[PDB]
């Protein structure tokens, strides 16, 4: 552990203690995650155990790359890629102007390439936030921040429950379902959509049930026609408030048709009609992005 | 071929894919012991099943059991000359390791250190983790035995919706093909067969080769050896019968078939051979 001089922390949180750091000798920069194992007295944690083997089997220029793993001492260095801001940051340097119509559709198809990348892995993130989000000086944006994913197997069985930051949280996991998927991913995707629109969270709860009924106020209550099964799970209750569902024109003015069609899936109520990652690709809102490659068709 | 049906989150054929391109990243060698020449086959199996039973005391999940299984002997085929008072350390921290992974809320330290007899202190269970987890180059995300049965059991009972991610099958029948499998397990000669070709070759002693090709989408001449392999042990299973699901208290009936199970096979094992 040498040739690597510390310039300025990042942060502290629940990910650990994260550092800047810069090569002296070829002027590469990197992001220390630091764990003193000391005081840890179960060893390596397990969400260390579980992002460290999982990014390293998750290579992709849309996920921030963990590049070494150095054992020193008492201690456990993790050397990721080092990218200058998260997207919140952005978003609130952007407060005033806006962001960009074509960067917001530019970062939102590369966030759905590298969730699309993870799920096709069969790997949820879980905690998809703007703060775990992280952009550079050339137009990309990167997935950071696995310490609480999860790698599924098909069939799945029953996770972790109460996952994902309340704001971001789908409405599944507040009704308390017992089996999730990658579903929980595209809700976040698509409330941190919305919020790159607006400059404003879309659903800024401060409990579980203020959070599940600023959902009901914009997308409607639902039923079983739209959610099949939603009146049996385990936190529903028919006392819940009946809100009708708001235009998107109002949710989101500057959104088009085809950027309203595309949210309007990402925020569907059920998870199994909910849109799929390498479907939103597809979506028309991309088209000027990307062309269809040819499908066999065998 | 693939068994999965088309996928709403993923392109069918990428997801299986990955799944088979992943088994050659994780290498495995049925005659790592030869690089040890002080150890015996026998002492790989005495310490596996010991790691069965430990896992039911505790309820842990048949994929933590199998977790530890593959850490273990991938570690061996990196390591040289070991001794069988160090055989207990290595497996059960390479447990500690897949618990941590796979359990919600896994146990603590000391209770790792318990099952040990004071054997194995936590500070030695603390030091053997980070040289399994280093030698093994990080690499502790394998598709184990239990997981490629996981996979075969919901495909044998999809319905017109094919969704494949919501477990389906009866829970009886899945503990007796892996009751199958933790026999097989216990002989080393097994690494010789990919994980993904000894569940569907237990599948198929408990079925038929049609079902087999069509949850596995191996061709029946991708298994018969490992079926000519799996003949001895699989009749074994069938001179005794077939255990019945067990009911575990904090355990869902739901979830029941998916926690570790032991009973006396050692003398099973044996009957095997010749
Ligand atoms: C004081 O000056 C600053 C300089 C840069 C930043 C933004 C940043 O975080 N860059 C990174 C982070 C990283 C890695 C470090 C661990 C992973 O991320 C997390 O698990 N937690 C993050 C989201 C906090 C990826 N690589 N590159 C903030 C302040």
């Amino acid at each position: 552990m040498e040739n690597f001089q510390k310039v300025e922390k990042i942060g502290e949180g629940t990910y650990g203690v994260v550092y800047k750091a810069r090569n002296k000798l070829t002027g590469e920069v990197v992001a220390l995650k630091k764990i003193r194992l000391d005081t840890e007295t179960e060893g390596v944690p397990s969400t260390a155990i579980r992002e460290i083997s999982l990014l390293k089997e998750l290579n992709h220029p849309n996920i921030v790359k963990l590049l070494d793993v150095i054992h020193t001492e008492n201690k456990l260095y993790l050397v990721f890629e080092f990218l200058h801001q998260d997207l919140k940051k952005f978003m609130d340097a952007s407060a005033l102007t806006g962001i960009p119509l074509p960067l917001i559709k530019s970062y939102l198809f590369q966030l759905l390439q590298g969730l699309a990348f993870c799920h096709s892995h069969r790997v949820l993130h879980r905690d998809l936030k703007p703060q775990n989000l992280l952009i550079n000086t050339e137009g990309a944006i990167k997935l950071a921040d696995f310490g609480l994913a999860r790698a599924f197997g098909v069939p799945v069985r029953t996770y972790t429950h109460e996952v994902v930051t309340l704001w971001y949280r789908a409405p599944e996991i507040l009704l308390g379902c017992k089996y999730y998927s990658t579903a929980v991913d595209i809700w976040s995707l698509g409330c941190i959509f919305a919020e790159m629109v607006t400059r404003r969270a879309l659903f800024p709860g401060d409990s579980e049930i203020d959070q599940l009924f600023r959902i009901f106020r914009t997308l409607g209550t639902p039923d079983e026609v739209v959610w099949p099964g939603v009146t049996s799970m385990p936190d529903y209750k028919p006392s819940f408030p009946k809100w009708a569902r708001q235009d998107f024109s109002k949710v989101v003015p500057p959104l088009d048709e085809d950027g309203r069609s595309l949210l309007s899936q990402m925020l569907h109520y059920d998870p199994n009609k909910r849109i799929s990652a390498k479907a939103a690709l597809a979506h028309p809102f991309f088209q000027d992005v990307t062309k269809p490659v040819p499908h066999l068709r065998l | 071929g693939s068994p999965l049906p088309v996928l709403s989150w993923a392109n069918r054929e990428e997801v299986w894919k990955i799944m088979l391109n992943k088994e050659k990243t994780y290498l495995r060698d049925q005659h790592f012991l030869e690089q040890h020449p002080l150890l015996q086959p026998k002492m790989r199996a005495i310490l596996l099943d010991w790691l069965m039973e430990v896992c039911e005391v505790y309820k842990l999940h048949r994929e933590t059991f199998y977790l530890a299984q593959d850490f273990f002997d991938r570690y061996m085929a990196t390591q040289e000359n070991v001794v069988k008072t160090l055989l207990q350390l290595i497996g059960i921290s390479s447990l500690f390791i897949a618990a941590k992974l796979e359990e919600i809320y896994p146990p603590k330290l000391h209770q790792f250190a318990y099952v040990t007899d004071g054997a194995c202190s936590g500070d030695e269970i603390l030091t053997m983790e980070l040289m399994i987890m280093k030698a093994l180059k990080w690499r502790l995300s394998p598709l184990t035995i239990v997981s490629w049965l996981n996979v075969y059991m919901q495909v044998a009972y999809l319905n017109d919706l094919h969704e494949v991610l919501l477990p389906q099958y009866p829970q009886q029948i899945f503990i007796q093909i892996a009751e199958l499998l933790d026999l097989c397990v216990l002989d080393v000669d097994c690494l010789e067969f990919p994980y993904g070709i000894l569940a569907a070759s237990a599948l198929y002693h408990f079925s038929s080769s049609e079902l087999m090709q069509k949850v596995s989408g191996y061709q029946w001449c991708d298994i018969e050896n490992c079926v000519k392999w799996m003949v001895p042990f699989a009749m074994v299973i069938r001179e005794t019968g077939s255990s019945k699901l067990k009911h575990f208290r904090g355990v869902a009936d739901e979830d029941a078939h998916n926690i570790q199970t032991h009973r006396d096979s050692l003398d099973l094992l044996d009957k095997a051979r010749a």
